[PDB]
C-alpha cells in the first residue's frame, strides 16, 4: 500500500455507469462480473430546473470529477461555464443581489463508504450518512454534492450530484497509475460499452456487453499480497466537442472529449448542431423534439 | 514486462 | 460593497452564543437589543462518544473557525490534536485499517442562509438543506459540518458541528476589517458577557448583559449608504493555556487563548490542573465530579 509498484494487479476492474449502479467487470475480456442497481445507491445526476419548455434552456453537467457545469440555450447553442459543481457547494452559502434580480446559493455535500464483496456484489456493509451496517472484498467510498439555487423572482433550480471515488488514504497511488501495468487501457465506448485496446498502438482487443447505462467511472483493483487487501485505484487515462444525453430521470448531461475522447468520437453529430431546420422554436416547445434536437454531439466555441 | 507507451 | 473603507460602521453588533442563539447587541453600551432562541438553528457542537466513565477521556471541540479538536484523558490531561473538524470531514471517507482496530470516517457538511429583520429579530426567510421561506434586515451564513467516525471493535464517536459567518461574497472585507473603524473593540468576557475596549490603551469601557450561553461569535454590521443594505463582516480581534466549560446537552468544549486571550485569562484556574487531589480514579468515574474536576482552564504542553 505505500509504492504501487509492489501489488498484483487484478483481473477485476470495477465501473460505474450514469444511473449510478455499480459492475464488476472483468479486465481480460469485458466480461460483467457482477452488477448492482441503482435503487441501491442514489443517481449520478438529478437535475431539477424551472423548465425548459417555456425558457429554451436546460441545465447540464458533466457527471465526472468536480462535476463540471455546462449549459444550453436554443438561442446559443451549448456552453461550458467556469464552474465546477463541487466548486460552487464549496463556495456556499452565496447571496448575491444583482444591480434586477437575487439569488442564493445554499450547498451540502456527504460523503460514504460501502463495502462489497468482490466475488459476489453484495454490499456487506454501508457507512456514513447512508446506512450504517456491519476475505476478498473492497471498499469504496462515494461523495455525494447537492446544490440548491434559490432565486426570487422564482427561477428555482435545485442539482444533486453524486460521483465514486478511492479510499481518500489510497489516493498517492493513483498519482503512480499514470498508464495501465498491464498492456491494456479500457474506456467507455459506444452504445454503453467499455473498448479495450493495446497501449503501444491502440487497437481494440475487446468489447464489452451492454451496461444499463452510459460509463463514466472506472477502477482498477490492486492487491497487496502481504496483507492480502484489495485496493483500488481508478483507471489512468490516454493522451472541444461535447456529447449531450440524459439519464432515465430525464437530466441532461454532458460527456467532453477531455473526459471521454473515444466515446465523443465515436458519436453522432447531434441534429441541433447540424441542421437548422433543428434550431427553430417549435422544437424546443416539445419535449420529445427538443431531447431529440441536442442529444448527440455539439461543439462549445 | 517491456509495455512500451504511446509518444510525447 | 468593494472597499470597507467607504461604509457605515452601524452600531449594531451580532452575535453568537455557544448554545446557538443569535443575538444583535447595541454596540455603544452591551445593550441586548434582541436575542433568538437556539431552537430556531442548531446546537454549535454536540459530540456524542462512547463513555467517559468507562474510559477516562472525552471528546473536545473549539466552536470556532474550522472547529479545532481537543481531547482529555485522566491519564495526561488535555490535548491538542492537529486536526480540525472541517479538515477532518474534508477528508472523507476514510478507511484506516490499524496495525491491532480499524476506523472509518464518513462525512457532511451543509451550507444554510437566513435573512433576519434587523430592527426586530424576526427570522424573515431561510434558505438551503434547512426550510426554504420567502429594508433593514441583515442576510446570514452559517456552514454545519458532521463527522461519523465507526470503529469496528465498537468505540463509535459522532461529533457535529455548526458555525455562523458572513455571505462568502463579503469575506474579502473580512481582511479590510484589521482592527475595528471605531474606536471600539468589543470581546467575549466572564459570566457569559461581552466586554468592550478602547483600542487605543486597553480600557475596559462597557460590559454587556448576560447572554443564555459563553459568546463565541461576533459580527459588524457596515451599511452601504449608496445600495443601502446591511452587510456584516467577523468584528477584528487584539494582538497556551486553554478553557473548558460544557453546554447544556453536555458536550465538552475548548476555548484557546488564541482565540479567546480576553476570557481564558479571566478565567480560574480548572481543579485538575491545581491538585492531584482531584487527578485520582474514583473521581471519573462519576460524571458531576469529573465534570467539576476539568472545567475552568488548562495548559497544554
Amino acid at each position: 500500500n505505500r509504492s504501487l509498484n509492489e501489488l498484483s494487479l487484478s483481473d477485476i476492474l470495477i465501473a460505474a455507469d450514469v444511473e449510478g449502479g455499480l459492475h464488476a467487470v472483468d479486465r481480460r475480456n469485458g466480461h460483467i462480473i457482477w452488477s448492482i442497481e441503482p435503487e441501491n445507491f442514489q443517481p449520478l445526476i438529478e437535475i431539477q430546473e424551472p423548465s425548459r419548455l417555456e425558457t429554451y434552456e436546460t441545465l447540464i453537467i458533466e457527471p465526472f470529477g468536480d462535476g463540471n457545469i455546462y449549459y444550453f440555450n436554443a438561442h446559443q447553442g451549448l456552453q461550458k461555464l467556469p464552474l465546477s459543481i463541487r466548486q460552487l457547494v464549496s463556495t456556499s452559502p452565496l447571496h448575491l443581489k444583482t444591480n434586477e434580480d437575487e439569488k442564493v446559493y445554499t450547498g451540502s455535500m456527504r460523503t460514504i463508504m460501502y463495502t462489497i464483496n468482490m466475488l459476489n456484489g453484495e454490499i456487506i456493509s454501508a457507512f456514513g450518512p447512508g446506512s450504517k451496517n456491519g476475505e476478498n472484498m473492497i471498499v469504496i467510498g462515494k461523495t455525494i454534492f447537492e446544490l440548491g439555487i434559490h432565486s426570487y423572482d422564482g427561477a428555482s433550480y435545485n442539482v444533486t450530484y453524486s460521483t465514486w471515488q478511492q479510499n481518500v488514504l489510497d489516493v498517492p497511488l493513483a498519482l503512480q497509475n499514470t498508464f495501465s501495468k498491464d498492456g491494456m487501457c479500457i474506456a467507455p465506448f459506444r452504445d454503453k460499452s467499455l473498448l479495450a485496446s493495446d497501449l503501444d498502438f491502440r487497437i481494440a482487443r475487446w468489447v464489452s456487453p451492454t451496461f444499463p447505462g452510459i460509463i463514466v467511472g472506472l477502477f482498477d483493483v490492486f492487491n497487496d499480497l502481504r496483507t492480502n487487501e484489495n485496493i483500488l485505484v481508478p483507471h489512468p487515462f490516454n493522451p472541444n466537442k461535447v456529447y449531450l444525453d440524459q439519464t432515465s430521470n430525464l437530466s441532461w448531461f454532458a460527456l467532453s472529449s477531455q473526459n471521454f475522447p473515444s466515446l465523443v468520437e465515436s458519436a453522432p453529430i447531434s441534429r441541433y448542431a447540424s441542421s437548422d431546420r433543428w434550431r427553430v422554436s417549435s422544437i424546443f416547445e416539445d419535449e420529445t423534439l427538443f431531447k431529440n434536437a441536442i442529444m448527440g454531439v455539439h461543439q462549445i466555441y | 514486462v517491456v509495455v512500451v507507451v504511446v509518444v510525447v
